[PDB]
């Protein structure tokens, strides 16, 4: 449906499964996407620049830099609430494509400051397991309500073309799912290669996160809560 | 003292039965029960069977109290 | 693994899941790729390609993306007298070594009578395939594996219009690209022997629902190759002949 | 004759139960099912619970002496 020109995508992380997704979301027609990646050209201008080409309709914003700094973060979360298809609005939607957790707790930071919603995705070292999640800041889990043991013990983070390519399509069939409202969408979507095996689950918040703005999140999510056959000519007969 | 972890990504649901001391930190059952999956540990996070996010960082005491016996090992794939 | 070097996969058709395919295949280093198409590049492709046929536009991108893979093309319509013959010759002889067979072809065409004309010769040539597709309003897709004589060739199931003889009278790029990223994951475990190999993976894009299923042969099937296969299956049937914990002070019991 | 006929795309696993004239064809069963369905039939095929391909081209009287009653449908999805 032509209304996917009226959004705007942030895409964190233009690597395997960050460059398929945009590419997908430029040809269905986004109104916009802002990239984000750290790095002859950067990773992020060369993204666009092979987007453009694709389909020139589309608007694109793209920085480069880590975002993990002090000043920088700043004007991530900047882009973010004001870089939608109109400036002044924030994006639709943020997609995290990085790889590494340091990364993806600063999106979880954000985007729980901001009450941003956006989807997390990752594949496996050993290509052979994936998944997506959806994380509407106080209404599903955020990355910090189930962190990884690496994460939550402190410790410092001292076949692949194929299994990226199913999780930057499943991505960007939940983003479609999400932004058009068709469908149903997933809380979480795993990919087991080995096995073929689809998990889907609904990560809940956790009361005690160790985020306070996911839990300030979770206050204003409960308050809203409570504001409310042409022809058959042989007698078939269903039975 | 006791827990039964189901590892999510494997489509037959397998568990593990576990008895710990009160006052063993609940990352050291999480590595335990990610070794006896054969899954990596360090990339590995822990649910409850309504999917609230656990933070392991805590006595097994405590998420016993919190949580009770019933757990779910989810994998946090790290690359993109 | 790099054995993966030795293996030659035929494409048929080269559109929106056939050319993801023949992409992912060639940046896993497979040994050969053979291509068939009979269209031409309209507006994976690029604009400066429009007007080539397709089968030669994706050879000139995927040579460079992996100077080490093997490339043959065609440019014609499998279902027609003549190109049929050539058709299967180079599925027979067409493999990395010349007087090979083929390891795999995989059929990315989007209608039946070319599926059909697919089937037709891998029965008569016992050659396992894999068929793809993605419905019209590409909410779902699907692979499935063909071993002729022991899995469900694909007359043996045939879709209504097939079966009835009647005439084929009558969001996308997410649904193409989870159909051929799915299919290739079962080439290279078909291939490299890991894992679980699926004879059947539906993908239902509107619920998230990925059925697997087991399809087995028609024994009145109307393809006669896919009989005497299943023979010829049951005759060979019949021929045929841990856990370290780093540490553990804590007292934690498996029980 | 009377056949249950899942439909195996949906996760439900819905089924209609149908009873036909042994001589009808069984194209206008399949047809039939697809449309209580709502999935096009004309791109529909038909299994067996055990997987089995069948060619509908036949009288129902012939599927049920040949496979029974439990059959299943399965899309014949036709895009590349
Ligand atoms: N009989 C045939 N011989 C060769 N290529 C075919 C035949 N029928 C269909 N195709 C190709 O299959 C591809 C499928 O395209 P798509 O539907 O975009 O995946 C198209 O590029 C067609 O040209
Ligand atoms: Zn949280
Ligand atoms: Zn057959």
């Amino acid at each position: 449906y032509e209304k996917i020109r009226t959004f705007a995508v942030a895409i964190v992380g233009v690597g395997g499964v960050g460059s398929v997704t945009a590419e997908m979301l430029t040809r269905c027609g986004i109104g916009k996407l802002l990239l984000f990646d750290y790095d002859g050209l950067s990773k992020v201008q060369a993204a666009e620049h092979t987007l453009r080409n694709i389909n020139p309709d589309v608007l694109f914003e793209v920085h480069n830099y880590n975002i993990t700094t002090v000043e920088n973060f700043q004007h991530f979360m900047d882009r973010i609430s004001n870089g939608g298809l109109e400036e002044g609005k924030p994006v639709d939607l943020v997609l995290s494509c990085v790889d590494n957790f340091e990364a993806r707790m600063t999106i979880n930071t954000a985007c729980n400051e901001l009450g941003q919603t956006w989807m997390e995705s990752g594949v496996s070292e050993n290509a052979v397991s994936g998944h997506i999640q959806l994380i509407i800041p106080g209404e599903s889990a955020c990355f910090a309500c189930a962190p990884p043991l690496v994460v939550a013990a402190n410790i410092d983070e001292k076949s692949l073309p194929t299994t990226m390519g199913v999780v930057a399509g499943i991505l960007v069939q939940n983003v479609l799912k999400f932004l058009l409202n068709f469908g149903t969408v997933s809380f979480y979507l795993g990919y087991n290669a080995m096995q073929d095996f689809f998990p889907t689950m609904s990560m809940k918040p956790n009361p005690q996160c160790d985020d306070r703005n996911c839990r300030k999140q979770q206050e204003e999510y409960k308050k809203k809560v409570a504001a409310l056959h042409e022809d058959n000519e042989w007698g078939i007969e269903l039975v | 003292v006791s827990f039964k972890i189901t590892l999510t990504s494997d489509p037959r649901l397998p568990y593990k039965v576990l008895s710990v001391p009160e006052s063993t930190p609940f990352t050291a059952v999480l590595k335990f029960a990610a070794e006896e999956f054969k899954v990596p540990a360090a990339t590995s996070a822990i649910i409850t069977n309504d999917g609230i996010g656990i933070n392991p960082a805590q006595t097994a005491g405590n998420v016993f109290l919190k949580h009770g016996s019933e757990l779910r090992i989810i994998p946090r794939d790290r690359v993109g």
